[PDB]
DNA sequence: CTAGATCACATTTTAGGAAAAAAG
DNA sequence: CTTTTTTCCTAAAATGTGAT
DNA sequence: CTAGATCACATTTTAGGAAAAAAG
DNA sequence: CTTTTTTCCTAAAATGTGAT
């Protein structure tokens, strides 16, 4: 439709999986867009410690927020999930292209939308739930990302512990706790990286 | 509705493919559709690539795996 | 400026103090804008523990969100912080008056694109700061707000410990403590609803 | 700066304003300028319409109150 | 000392408050310096401004109230 | 049992499996059942989908492996 | 082992508006 | 006379407390 | 008083790629 | 012959442990 124009003008390029498309700090010049592949949009603290701010798959735009006030440094760390294709975009140009035609910029805004939804429920429950609370919230949420597996008691996903607790912010100990009691509990099935969250659908 | 109706072969998919539900007993795309990815793994010379390719027909033809649909 | 012809299109309605502008849960059809006046994002828990998302002055848009994706539910609530202005204008009509131009798109995504990163810091600070660091962070924000007074030793706000415990999200008990523990430190003074952090400027 | 020599009367404020940064011996728009208005709000006789109208002027001649500036 | 000699009067301050220690009986420096803040503050028409406006003149008058 | 004098080839399984199980001197479903799961695991060519896969046929055919 | 939540209530502080009192 | 500043007042809201 | 962080390391699990082995 | 599935293998990464 729009996109094949949109693409059409920007340079490709492919990364390999654990590769860093965006790092944290530097000029935001340019606007990403993912062909094909996934990817970790996270961000660190003075020690080092990870925390995952979200999950970016297909169709997703990447390094949007740079974009609308000139010279800004990255929001966070975009790390590719797994090797994945991306379209780029200096700023620039991707401003006179939304002259030509906003519905692009509509689409774009479209998905911060989303994410500001979304980040804004992260807060929230940082805020109001438990590490039982935010892990049981998170399967639930990782049991609706695409790479899924339908099964037959549920959803299937394979993700470590050390990850689920970046995510939820918790410890690596703590969620393996907190997995193995979801688990007794009858809730979820968990056999290594690969666990079942019952209930889906 | 229309689709589920049909048997699979419509499908056009590989023969390993094929060879494999039709093994498996699946006959309409009505059951196929309905499969959970973990079962059809299950499933002997049925692999990724094989998989990946059931998905991508279901896919195009609007549909999705392990389907959910009551009285078939 | 552009913001002229945009307002010409609005309705204009006046909010009292305390008065709710968005009510979480409603179906969204309208985008607002702040004529004059502050309002606060908040959203509560199941229990009710309200949690302050952001503050938003005037210029600021609200209730976007729902614009891209039709019939969604108002993401928080927003209450009147103060009495104010406020410019209204149907999502429809909105996305009408974007196509003659995007100028005013821009212009709103550009805040969204301000609120995404802000809203992410916020994950970050409950993720890695502990309250005493988020309090004195926040301290650090507040200072920065508008309605921030100059004063001889820094900055000068007023705003009560529950608030702050909304914010940063602990109990207000818990402020008051660390709120003693940072004038014992001489980092701030607090005289009831008065508190004046140094080193601002 | 080209602002901040001029005295202050040129800001053409109101007399209880004027009155009052005259008995609190504010003299160019230079010190008042770099004034806090939690100090203004000390000075007798100067209340928020006052303070606010200080503000405002400072605001639309593109300045701010509690202006920081070595060397005065 | 020689500045308590000197009347409240001389010290000039605002109208408000000249009239409430004034008609309060507080004509030098003295017999105002010898209270405290509240000490004036239930003085009538005298409050928050005022009194922090007595204190302030004494402030670099090198005077105190007690 | 009256099963388990039947062949392990009378299963019909896969050919992988089969040819492990063949030149694995398992002849009848009885040799087979008298194995747990570790035990064929250790089998050349034989694996996770196999054992698996021999695992499935006997548990709608009432034989576990012990 | 540490960092916070807690809980009831007596006590302190605030909002905000009438009205006295200066100022212009 | 009119405005703006100050004081003055109280129902209602915020706060501290401190060991488990 | 409660909810989590902790810490070192022996032990378990995973990624992912060669290559044997069926299938077409 | 060519493809796809399975097994097989190990450096590297993830995990549990449990009282303070
Ligand atoms: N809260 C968030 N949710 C989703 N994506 C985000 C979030 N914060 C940052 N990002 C993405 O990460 C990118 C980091 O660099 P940018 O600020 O250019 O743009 C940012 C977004 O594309
Ligand atoms: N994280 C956030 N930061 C700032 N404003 C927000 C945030 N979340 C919600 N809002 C505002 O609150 C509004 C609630 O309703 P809408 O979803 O229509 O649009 C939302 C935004 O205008």
């Amino acid at each position: 439709p729009t996109l094949e124009w949109f693409l059409s003008h920007c340079h490709i390029h492919k990364y390999p999986s654990k590769s860093t498309l965006i790092h944290q700090g530097e000029k935001a010049e340019t606007l990403y867009y993912i062909v094909k592949g996934s990817v970790a949009v996270l961000i660190k603290d003075e020690e080092g410690k990870e925390m995952i701010l979200s999950y970016l798959n297909q169709g997703d735009f990447i390094g949007e927020l740079g974009l609308f006030e000139e010279g800004q440094e990255r929001s966070a760390w975009v790390r590719a999930k797994t090797a994945c294709e991306v379209a780029e975009i200096s700023y620039k140009k991707f401003r006179q292209l939304i002259q030509v035609n906003p519905d692009i910029l509509m689409r774009l805004s479209a998905q911060m939308a989303r994410r500001l939804q979304v980040t804004s429920e992260k807060v929230g429950n940082l805020a109001f739930l438990d590490v039982t609370g935010r892990i049981a919230q998170t399967l639930l949420n990782l049991a609706k990302q695409p790479d899924a597996m339908t099964h037959p008691d549920g959803m299937q996903i394979k993700i470590t512990r050390q990850e689920i607790g970046q995510i939820v912010g918790c410890s690596r100990e703590t969620v393996g706790r907190i997995l193995k009691m979801l688990e007794d509990q009858n809730l979820i099935s968990a056999h290594g990286k690969t666990i079942v969250v019952y209930g889906t659908r | 509705d229309p689709i589920l109706l049909r048997p699979v072969d419509d499908l056009e998919l590989t023969v390993r493919s094929a060879n494999c539900l039709k093994a498996e007993a699946i006959h309409y795309i009505g059951d196929l559709v309905q499969r959970t990815e973990v079962e059809l793994l299950k499933t002997p010379n049925l692999g990724k690539k094989s998989l990946t390719e059931i998905k991508d027909v279901l896919a195009s033809r609007g549909l999705s795996l392990g389907m959910r649909l009551e009285n078939w």
